[PDB]
RNA sequence: CCAUAGGUUAAUGAGGCGAACCGGGGGAACUGAAACAUCUAAGUACCCCGAGGAAAAGAAAUCAACCGAGAUUCCCCCAG
RNA sequence: UUGAGCCUUGAUGUGUAGGAUAGGUGGGAGGCUUUGAAGUGUGGACGCCAGUCUGCAUGGAGCCGACCUUGAAAUACCACCCUUUAAUGUUUGAUGUUCUAACGUUGACCCGUAAUCCGGGUUGCGGACAGUGUCUGGUGGGUAGUUUGACUGGGGCGGUC
RNA sequence: CGCGGGGUGGAGCAGCCUGGUAGCUCGUCGGGCUCAUAACCCGAAGGUCGUCGGUUCAAAUCCGGCCCCCGCAACCA
C-alpha cells in the first residue's frame, strides 16, 4: 500500500518518499499517530506543494524546541517517599505516573506515555536510574530513589 | 444482523454439492468483522461492522467518503 | 586466482550483460592482446544433453571464411564449441559468421528434443570470458 | 572443529562394563569408547584389558581436538580404573590430576535384595 | 478543556386492516423414475417483507451474419 | 537464527599406469613479467591425512608449452558449467525472541444513570496468538434420506439363476 | 489408474545415498573346552543378490523396464 510520510519514522522512510507498506502498518499504526497520509493522487500534488516544506518543519523545529525541554530538567533526581518495610520491602511501588506527576512538581510536565522504565515497574529501594523519551530521537535520563515514607 | 454496514453483504445461501451431487442448503457467511476506524476529520475511531471487503474500500475510497454515504443512507454508525 | 590478462578483460566483457544482436560483435576485439593472434570460442548453450544418445548432434559448418568447412563435437551435459575464424579479422565479420553456425544448427535438429533447441548464446577469444551474444 | 586443548576424562568402571567419555572443562562430550564397542561381548567386557582398549579407541576419537590436557574423574567399582588410566597416559595425554567421584549415597535408599 | 454521547421541547411523517394480482427474502415433501441417492415434483405449497392500481422490467457494453435489425412487455408461430 | 532459490569474485571429484586433490572435450600448443620473479617461513583451511591452495611478508624482474611414462589433457590463459563449497546482494520461507497499534478481556475504575445490560472513557493483562469468514483433509448413527433380489410343493435355512 | 519403499547362503539383518575393497546373526559340520550336558572362543561349508536391457578402464550397488509383496492416498461404462 502507497503512503506518503508526515514525520521521520522510526524506520525506513524520510519524510517524502512514498513506501509501500503491507496494509495492516498503514491503516492501524501510521495514520492514526499522524505519520503518515494514504497516497491517493490527490494527496501528491497535496505534499509538494503545501506539505514539503511550510508545516513539515515546523515538526522539527518543535522537536528541537522540545530537544532543550529534553534537559529543561536540570535537577534530574528526584527521591518519592512511599511507605516500606525495614530494609527494603516496599509495600507499593511507585508506577509510571507515580512518577510522573512525581516529576510533574519538581521539574518536567510529563505524562507516564514519555516515561520508560528499564526493569520493571521500580519495585526495591535505591537510586535508580529512569529514561525519559518525551522525545521521539533521543532519550533523557533521571536518577530516582525512594525511601519509606 | 450480518451485514457489512459498507458494501451492504448478506449472508446469501447455496447448496452444500457432496461428491455424489446430493444438495443440501447451506449459507455463506459475509466474513464481517468489528473494527475501530480513525476518523481523522472527527478526530475519533468509529467501529463499524464492516467484510473483509469493506475494508479494502475504505482503504481505497476515503473513510471520511465511506461514511458519507452511510449517512445517506441512513445507517446509524 | 586472477592476474593482470584477465584483469583487464572481465571487466571489459560482461558476461552477466546478456547482449543484443548487433552489440556483441565487436565489444570482445580487446580481449586478444597477446603477441599471438587469438581465435573464437563459440559456445551455443543448447537444449541438448546425454541422458541417452538420441538426443546428440554432430555435423559441420558450410562456411566459406574458416579459420574453411569446420566439423565439431558433441558434449554430454549439452553445451557446443566451434571456431569459426579469427578475432584479427574485421569486426562485422563474425556478425554473418556466428548466426552462420545457427541457420547450420536449425537444419541440424535433434530428433528427440522436447524443447527449444537453442536459449542464448556466449562466446569467448579463447583466453578471456564470455560475450553473451544473442 | 573447536581444537580445545585442556579436557577431563571420566571413566565409568562398573561391574559389567567400562565407558571412557573425554569432555572439555565445562562437560560437553567430545567422544567416547566402551568395551562393548571394542568387541568383548559378554565376559570379555568385564575385564581390564577391555577396559584398556576401550580408551585407546577413545583416544583416537578425541585426535580432531588436539587435547594434551587431561585430568581423570573415575567412578565404579570395575577392574576398569587401574588399567585404563594407564593406557591414556601411554596415548599421550599429559595426566594433570586424578579424582574419583564415585557416587555414594549418606545412607539412603534401599538397594536390591539380590542374589541367592 | 473543547467536542461528542445523552436529555428536554416543538414540527412533520409512519404504525393497523384488506380478496386476488405483482416484486423480493427464504423454501419443502409426498409423488415420477414402475425400487432409489443424481434428477423430477418445483423455485410449486408455505412462511416473511415491500408496493401499486397495476407491479415489474425498459432505451442496448442487445441481436444478427457480414445483408441487416433497432427499448421493455404480451399474444401466435418457430417447435416438442 | 536460518534454509531454499538466485547474482558473482572464488571454489570441485589421486583405480591404475605411474611426477600429477585434473568434470567432459578442446580452442589452441604458450601463457607469463619489472603499474617489482622461481624457490620459501607460517597463520590456517581442507583431508581416502593422499596431498594442493592462498594471505602481513621474507625472498624480491623471472617462472615455464604439449617433452617424461599417460586410457586423458595440464585453474601456464581458457569457454560453458558438472559434485560440493563461497561471500556479497536479492527473493521469500522456516522457526525463535521481543514489541504494540489491530483484535480479545465474562479485570479494576469513571460517566451516560436512580441501572450487575449496554456504550463511551481511562487503566491493567493478554496480543498478532486467540477467535470468526471462505476453501480444505479427517472424524461423524449425533441426525437424515433410503436400499436390503427372485424361484421356492407356505416362508426361512439349504440349493439355484 | 500414481507416489516414493522393501525383495540379499537353510533362515534373518547391514553396508544403497558419497560407485570398485558381499560382511553378520542363528541353525548345520570341524576343533579347543568339561566328570558330562549347556554355554563359550577359533576355523570352515553353503548364496554372485526376483528377472530382462544400459554405459564405463572395473558393478553384486546406479539407469530404466518387467514380476511379486506392499504401505497408503485415489477410482461414476
Amino acid at each position: 500500500m502507497q503512503v506518503i510520510l508526515l514525520d521521520k519514522v522510526a524506520n525506513l522512510g524520510s519524510l517524502g518518499d512514498q513506501v509501500n507498506v503491507k496494509a495492516g502498518y498503514a491503516r492501524n499504526f501510521l495514520v492514526p499517530q499522524g505519520k503518515a497520509v494514504p497516497a491517493t493522487k490527490k494527496n501528491i500534488e497535496f505534499f509538494e506543494a503545501r506539505r514539503a516544506e511550510l508545516e513539515a518543519k515546523l515538526a522539527e523545529v518543535l522537536a528541537a524546541a522540545n530537544a532543550r525541554a529534553e534537559k529543561i530538567n536540570a535537577l534530574e533526581t528526584v527521591t518519592i517517599a512511599s511507605k516500606a518495610g525495614d530494609e527494603g520491602k516496599l509495600f507499593g511501588s511507585i508506577g509510571t505516573r507515580d512518577i510522573a506527576d512525581a516529576v510533574t512538581a519538581a521539574g518536567v510536565e510529563v505524562a507516564k506515555s514519555e516515561v520508560r522504565l528499564p526493569n520493571g515497574v521500580l519495585r526495591t529501594t535505591g537510586e535508580h536510574e529512569v529514561s525519559f523519551q518525551v522525545h521521539s530521537e533521543v532519550f533523557a535520563k533521571v536518577i530516582v530513589n525512594v525511601v519509606a515514607e | 444482523s450480518r451485514v457489512c454496514q459498507v458494501t451492504g453483504k448478506r449472508p446469501v445461501t447455496g447448496n452444500n454439492r457432496s461428491h455424489a451431487l446430493n444438495a443440501t442448503k447451506r449459507r455463506f457467511l459475509p466474513n464481517l468483522h468489528s473494527h475501530r476506524f480513525w476518523v481523522e476529520s472527527e478526530k475519533r475511531f468509529v467501529t463499524l461492522r464492516v467484510s473483509a471487503k469493506g475494508m479494502r474500500v475504505i482503504d481505497k475510497k476515503g473513510i471520511d467518503t465511506v461514511l458519507a454515504e452511510l449517512r445517506a443512507r441512513g445507517e446509524k454508525y | 586466482k586472477l592476474t593482470k590478462r584477465m584483469r583487464v578483460i572481465r571487466e571489459k566483457v560482461d558476461a552477466t550483460k546478456q547482449y543484443d544482436i548487433n552489440e556483441a560483435i565487436a565489444l570482445l576485439k580487446e580481449l586478444a592482446t597477446a603477441k599471438f593472434v587469438e581465435s573464437v570460442d563459440v559456445a551455443v548453450n543448447l537444449g541438448i544433453d546425454a541422458r541417452k544418445s538420441d538426443q546428440n548432434v554432430r555435423g559441420a559448418t558450410v562456411l566459406p571464411h574458416g579459420t574453411g568447412q569446420v566439423r565439431y563435437r558433441n558434449d554430454k551435459n549439452g553445451i557446443i564449441h566451434t571456431t569459426i575464424g579469427k578475432v584479427d579479422f574485421d569486426a562485422d565479420k563474425l556478425k554473418e559468421n556466428l548466426e552462420a553456425l545457427l541457420v547450420a544448427l536449425k537444419k541440424a535438429k535433434p530428433t528427440q528434443a522436447k524443447g527449444v533447441y537453442i536459449k542464448k548464446v556466449s562466446i569467448s577469444t579463447t583466453m578471456g570470458a564470455g560475450v553473451a551474444v544473442d | 572443529r573447536k581444537q580445545v586443548s585442556d579436557g577431563v576424562a571420566h571413566i565409568h568402571a562398573s561391574f559389567n562394563n567400562t565407558i571412557v567419555t573425554i569432555t572439555d572443562r565445562q562437560g560437553n562430550a567430545l567422544g567416547w569408547a566402551t568395551a562393548g564397542g571394542s568387541g568383548f561381548r559378554g565376559s570379555r567386557k568385564s575385564t581390564p584389558f577391555a577396559a584398556q582398549v576401550a580408551a585407546e579407541r577413545c583416544a583416537d576419537a578425541v585426535k580432531e581436538y588436539g587435547i594434551k590436557n587431561l585430568e581423570v574423574m573415575v567412578k565404579g567399582p570395575g577392574p576398569g580404573r587401574e588399567s585404563t588410566i594407564r593406557a591414556l597416559n601411554a596415548a599421550g595425554f599429559r595426566i594433570t590430576n586424578i579424582t574419583d567421584v564415585t557416587p555414594i549415597p549418606h545412607n539412603g535408599c534401599r538397594p536390591p535384595k539380590k542374589r541367592r
